[PDB]
């Protein structure tokens, strides 16, 4: 028993629903309580979107008990089927229904289908949404994706992009142009804006673009064996990052590292000379694995601030932070609790904060700017605005999202030192 | 034309999209000033209260929840011994709790894990300063707002005794409508009247075989129950939404008081003029069109009764979470007869209804708000209707107002 | 006299200097005394350029009266040529030295160099910083267009873009993109990265976008003349008015109206349901002539605000203000006196402003939500990031700049309420 | 290897990128908290300090223009009526002011309209609640700082007469700087020690015969030679910028005080050290680099003086505004030979050497320094140093500071 206020992530099925969401003409179906169908919110709301997520429950209730349960969890199944007609469906257990008997493999395999159906493991009890992004979609790509010729021309997939994902929309948007500056066309974007149909001609594909370690790993490193597919280590947040992201996919595909740097401001906005006061600002970094490792090579080395602590809320990216943490002379800081990352940022006693919707908090509690740079995030942070995160453009918007804050304090620091 | 009562109300079952009644703490909390809801079930839950507390979340707000890991499934001896431990914890963290709730979940109940002993042992354990009781909002048991009623109910067993005869109004409201509820009481001569819930635990109504109370909010039939098996007996009132429900509410607790008329039409005068004007400006937009409303609140038949009567819509479909029939009579009396009544719900067969039906406006969760703007159908999505301020005289405008602007901003956005 | 702490415009000469540095191979060379060089620090530090604005001057002192001060200005203009090499020239007097007797017509002339060098009226005493703009550009096209055969394929110019305009970077590139999404190429964007040289090549574009009325209508209309241009007299700041733009432009060159609309987000966004509470909440807007008349179509038709006041600094746009104002029910506010912004906002009481660097500052004073739409402006709104007006994506822009401060004041409403 | 007396200045002339006098009032609005500065002026003018105030024209800073409108060209009787009005208005409309400064501009002067007599006027009408004094903040007259001196010098002729030989500290400065260096002139024995400015009118030094005054600031011309025609003695030192300016500028005033060579070596021993070891983390950056400054403040020959000796820069050329020989001379004498001078400028044949020098790194304008660093110089912007807090000792630290910062930065961005 942990006593929880605040949580960085959902249960898994969230996870599940993230993926499933993200992909079109496909139906999951979540064994789960009547009650228990809250995420339709954070899909509807937060992301904004238009048709409901293609996500089903069995709604059972109290008066249900008895085997009650597996004949509700099949009709369902059923309902969904005839109703929506998916090329493909995929079936797992809500946590209240993990300590029920019904097995989401038997009861998808009796009734047995026309289209495949995708059994999913998620322990929501030892484990989270980031989680169940992963295993919901390396069980989907697992199942679905085949060996292939390659495309005459190259082309690479564009692997973890998601619902609910912070600034995905944009970066695929952002990653598409900068691979098009190179002359390699993109094969299958997925899970977001793919069907089960796109996921079979997954194997065609030169080379894997590794969007999101977090959310499409595992399906990287089946992919890895399947159709022998190299999925790319280095991702592109920072300028830095992204050259050494085109280099590294310059070595991938032997192509020559072409750029289209014509719009590319950061650099020189952090060159210039209202930026000096910046040098050396104390900064704490928090939030998802991989936007703290990109955020801090930004930070100390293309903005000039001085690292002063690092850490991250899922487990499942530890070692990748605690390894890069250490290049900064830092003890990385791995915990879900924020209680947690308030002391840290109390010790650490820095003047900027990125982080998630709870650092925003924490900060405006410390009075302290502070910068969104990772999910969890509110409405806010789904803008209509064009805003990634990766690539040159994106460099921009994060040079611009962070400076904000601090030249806001230093008028806010002013107007009322001059008041009296 | 206006009439429901013998109205065959479809029950049903199926797919559900609806909040279970841990989602109540939320906005209950808030008026117990004294009270700490403690949840005990999964990740799930704790998540769920974050997305229904939206910003709330950053103001430390009183609830939580003991989120159940992997060891405490198997070896259910610990599940007491963690949470007495957790519990004390807390309530070092936090002195000023005295009534310290134990919150049900499904996960929880499926583990049949025993609050009630743990309500009476903690209770001890932290005796006299905190008082702990417990309560179900599982989903399995509860729909959102029956949350607030098992929690009442839990609590009313415990509430001092006594002879006199007093009102007791039942329903958590805004605070700023409670007072207006409590003054014009007063001016019709109605001596002590209290609170369930009280804003502070020492402060809480005492209850005896004299004690009258009438229902605030139509979801409360568990803690009807618990009263009435206490020999406080009820008042039957139509619930206070529009001028009309507000001066019939008021009517009924005139009545069983003795109340002149006099002294009612020279009370309920000034403030029933303020409200049909106020009302009126929204008539325009309002009268002809055509309400269907999904179930999440209880709210759907009173809301729907004031909206085709006093705003001139018609009804179409209005779906209830659940349908208490003795308490929901006086609505029912005056809700339009052409209108099909659903306890529970189907979703698809639901929604599959609304398609061919076509209506108007369309009052429904955030789940399903967006899909259906996307549509062409409007929609004034439902959960702001629990905690905005909107029974009683004042705020008659600004509740059919609530339904008014998402129509007058569809308009806007084509000419 | 008037007493005056702050100002929404400069005087004349910076207008010009805005024109001149806008301009690629063109020196100004102006007349005025030594400390009056100020204005470079808004065109280096303000926009942030990286090289001295192309402006130089005589700077004089007090041991320079007597006619020795013709003099100066006369081997300022021979060292300006001779250091630069510029294609032409355009030479002007600072207000100081509207009150001495050298006349830059007659310096010049005498002087006799081998391009053209154009001189300036600028009554500092009367006008200001947009009329200088308006003017200088005027002048250089009036000096410099010339008659000709139109182009084979259709072509447009870009007319009113400048140094230190607000957005006019990406206003520049939106406008050219939704122009391309027509079939529509650009002849010649001027001022805004022009040179003398090409200045001339203007009489081959069948038509002239006019994209600032504010700093280059006069130019639009002596181009109406010169090379029978006719110039848009829509400006495309919001959707329906972009739209209208579109039309107004298929009217003039007979296609057929084109969009490319996948990624804008704008009519959704307002369109969904966390936008309801948007409906009618009072905006009262303050700012530049044309950037006022925008906001509000967008503010009540596309966005759902009630306009609760309207008003411009700009006097030389009045009466296209005051027309639109009545079509809103409202009186239209022309004034400079930002004491006077100060008591019609106080008396319109909205619960929203939008308006200049100042206006967020009235707002700051007053606990209200705030935009910024328009210059003046620092150089928080000169960002690195993407972020135009015109058009689609800035549509988005809009959309989000003008909620946010809006959702952050329900925020702090909401979260101090609850403390409580 | 350190001595520049006898050093050629290049007395320059030419085309010029400088602030005018206007530009002070900024700056010294915020010293005296009972005035009011009033530009007489052209809407350049206005724009000129709107410019430089950034974001403290929304803090209803003490100063504003009268903006000289069309009509008040022809002709000059019309004017001051016109500007008694807006006056009047002032005044009224803000009772605390109690000085008011008419500051005159190109414009006024040009037009030769006579802000002394208007001074002189106004006083009568609005006494004794307001002193109303005038003086020039031209950029005919003036350049930035310069604006500070002919003010204060204005203030003088009008100061209470005196017979105590009291100590004035000429110089605006920050507050904090103001008590510290207050502070140990008077655990060093010297009392009483006045400022001017002061910080309120009621409490402005009186001057006389036996008047002695130091200048906390090198861009004091006109008042020193106004407090000279008071009777006043100028007690001559370098300006304290750095542990060893802070030094024998408290020596200078210790020694003509009679302090003995103990209480002094008593009181300055713990600041000394503290500043010393300040300065040491900047020494890594900064030993070696060659320094280039274009004119400005008047405050180039000092901070160059403290740069090379206590940082160990290597000077090239130092530019100023003004070069006041007999006021510069304690620092000259500390300044190191290999030192090219300049008073004034033509910023071309400046940007010419420049280039040819290639300096590493170079203080100048805001609109001099990022062309100079897209153009691959490492810049500290100038206007900083007159406004940041960098007299004296606790202060030494962040000064050497001021300039680290920039090359540190340019060799963390590759
Ligand atoms: S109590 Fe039941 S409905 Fe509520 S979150 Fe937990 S599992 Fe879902
Ligand atoms: S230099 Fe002269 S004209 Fe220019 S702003 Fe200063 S006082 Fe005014």
């Amino acid at each position: 028993m942990k006593l929880t206020l605040w949580t960085y992530e959902g249960p898994p099925h969230v996870g599940a629903m993230r993926v499933a969401t993200a992909m079109k003409d496909l139906q999951l179906v979540l064994h789960g309580p009547q009650g228990c169908t809250y995420a339709d919110l954070l899909f509807t709301m937060i992301e904004r979107r238009n048709a409901r997520p293609p996500v089903s429950f069995s709604t059972f209730e109290a008066s249900h008990m008895g085997t009650d349960t597996a004949i509700l969890l099949k009709d369902a199944l059923a309902a969904a089927h005839a109703r929506y007609k998916p090329q493909a469906m995929a079936v797992a257990l809500t946590c209240t229904a993990e300590l029920l008997q019904d097995d989401p493999n038997g009861i998808s395999r009796a009734l047995n289908l026309p289209v495949p159906v995708v059994p999913l493991e998620l322990p929501s009890y030892s484990r989270k949404e980031n989680y169940g992004a992963d295993e919901t979609f390396r069980a989907l790509v697992r199942a679905l994706a085949v060996p292939m010729e390659r495309t005459p021309e190259v082309t690479c997939n564009l692997l973890g992009a998601t619902a609910l994902g912070f600034r995905h929309r944009d970066d695929v948007a952002e990653v598409t142009k900068l691979l098009a500056t190179m002359g390699i066309k993109v094969n299958v974007c997925a899970p977001l804006g793919a069907s089960p149909d796109d996921l079979r001609k997954l194997g065609q594909a030169h080379f894997n673009v590794l969007m999101y370690p977090e959310t499409g790993e595992s399906a990287a490193r089946h992919l890895e064996r399947a159709c022998k597919q190299p999925f790319t280590k280095i991702v592109p947040i920072g300028v830095g990052a992204t050259r050494d992201f085109l280099a590294e996919v310059s070595k991938i595909t032997g192509l020559p590292v072409v750029t289209d740097e014509s719009t590319l401001r950061q650099p020189w906005w952090s060159a210039s000379v209202d930026s000096t006061y910046l040098t050396g600002k104390r900064v704490f970094i928090f939030g998802d694995g991989t936007h703290v490792i990109a955020a801090a090579r930004i930070a100390a080395k293309e903005v000039g601030f001085e690292v002063v602590g690092m850490g991250c809320y899922n487990r499942e990216m530890a070692r990748p932070l605690r390894t890069a943490a250490a290049e900064y002379g830092l003890e990385a800081l791995i915990t879900d609790d924020y209680l947690e990352v308030e002391k840290a940022i109390e010790a650490a006693a820095p003047e900027l904060i990125l982080g998630t919707q709870m650092e925003r908090n924490i900060a405006k509690k410390l009075g302290l700017p502070c910068a969104v740079i990772s999910a969890p995030v509110h409405v806010q942070d789904f803008p209509a605005r064009y805003a990634p995160q990766m690539g040159f453009e994106g460099a921009n918007v994060l040079f611009d999202t962070w400076v904000h804050p601090l030249v806001m304090g230093l008028e806010e620091h002013l107007l009322t030192m001059f008041r009296e | 034309t206006f009439g429901c009562t013998d109205s065959p109300v479809r029950r049903e079952r199926g797919q559900k999209a609806v909040f279970c009644g841990l989602t109540s703490i939320v906005w209950l909390h808030r008026k117990m000033q004294d009270a700490f809801f403690l949840v005990v079930g999964s990740r799930t839950c704790a998540h769920l209260l974050q997305a229904a507390a939206g910003v709330m979340i950053f103001a430390e707000p009183r609830f939580g929840t003991a989120v159940l890991e992997e060891q405490d499934l198997a070896g259910l001896a610990d599940a007491h011994k963690e949470l007495d431990r957790e519990v004390a914890k807390l309530l070092e963290r936090r002195p000023d709790i005295r009534q310290l709730f134990l919150v049900g979940s499904c996960p929880s109940e499926v583990l049949k894990l025993d609050l009630d002993r743990a309500a009476e042992r903690l209770s001890g354990l932290h005796a006299p300063h905190v008082r702990v009781y417990s309560y179900t909002g599982s989903g399995l048991d509860t729909t959102f707002t029956q949350g607030e009623d098992t929690c009442l109910a839990a609590m009313v067993p415990t509430l001092d005794t006594t002879e006199a005869a007093e009102l007791i109004v039942v329903g958590a409201l805004p605070d700023v409508v409670e007072d207006q509820c409590l003054s014009l009481l007063t001016q019709l001569g109605v001596g002590p009247v209290r609170m369930l819930p009280a804003r502070r635990s020492d402060i809480e109504p005492a209850v005896g075989p004299n004690t009258r109370f009438i229902l605030a909010q139509p979801f409360l039939g568990e803690t009807t129950g618990a009263l009435e098996r206490r020999g406080a007996k009820r008042i039957a009132a139509p619930f206070p939404f529009g001028e009309e429900g507000t001066t019939l509410w008021l009517k009924a607790v005139a009545d069983a008081y003795g109340v002149s008329a006099e002294k009612f039409e020279a009370v309920t005068a000034a403030p029933r003029a303020r409200a049909k004007k106020a009302i009126a400006a929204h008539l325009e937009t309002l009268t002809g069109k055509s309400l269907f409303m999904f179930p999440d609140s209880q709210l759907e038949i009173p809301l729907a009764r004031f909206l085709a009567r006093e705003c001139g819509m018609k009804t179409t479909e209005i779906a209830t979470p659940f349908l208490h029939k003795a308490i929901m009579a006086p609505d029912l009396a005056l809700l339009p007869s052409n209108t099909a009544l659903t306890e529970g719900q189907d979703l698809e067969a639901q929604l599959d209804r609304h398609e061919a039906i076509n209506p108007d406006l369309t009052v429904c969760g955030l789940g399903l708000a967006n899909p259906l703007e996307a549509k062409g159908h409007a929609t004034k999505w439902a959960i702001e209707l629990v905690f905005t301020p909107v029974h009683f005289y004042e705020q008659a405008g600004d509740l059919a107002g609530l339904f008014s602007r998402p129509l007058r901003r569809r308009a806007l956005l084509n000419g």
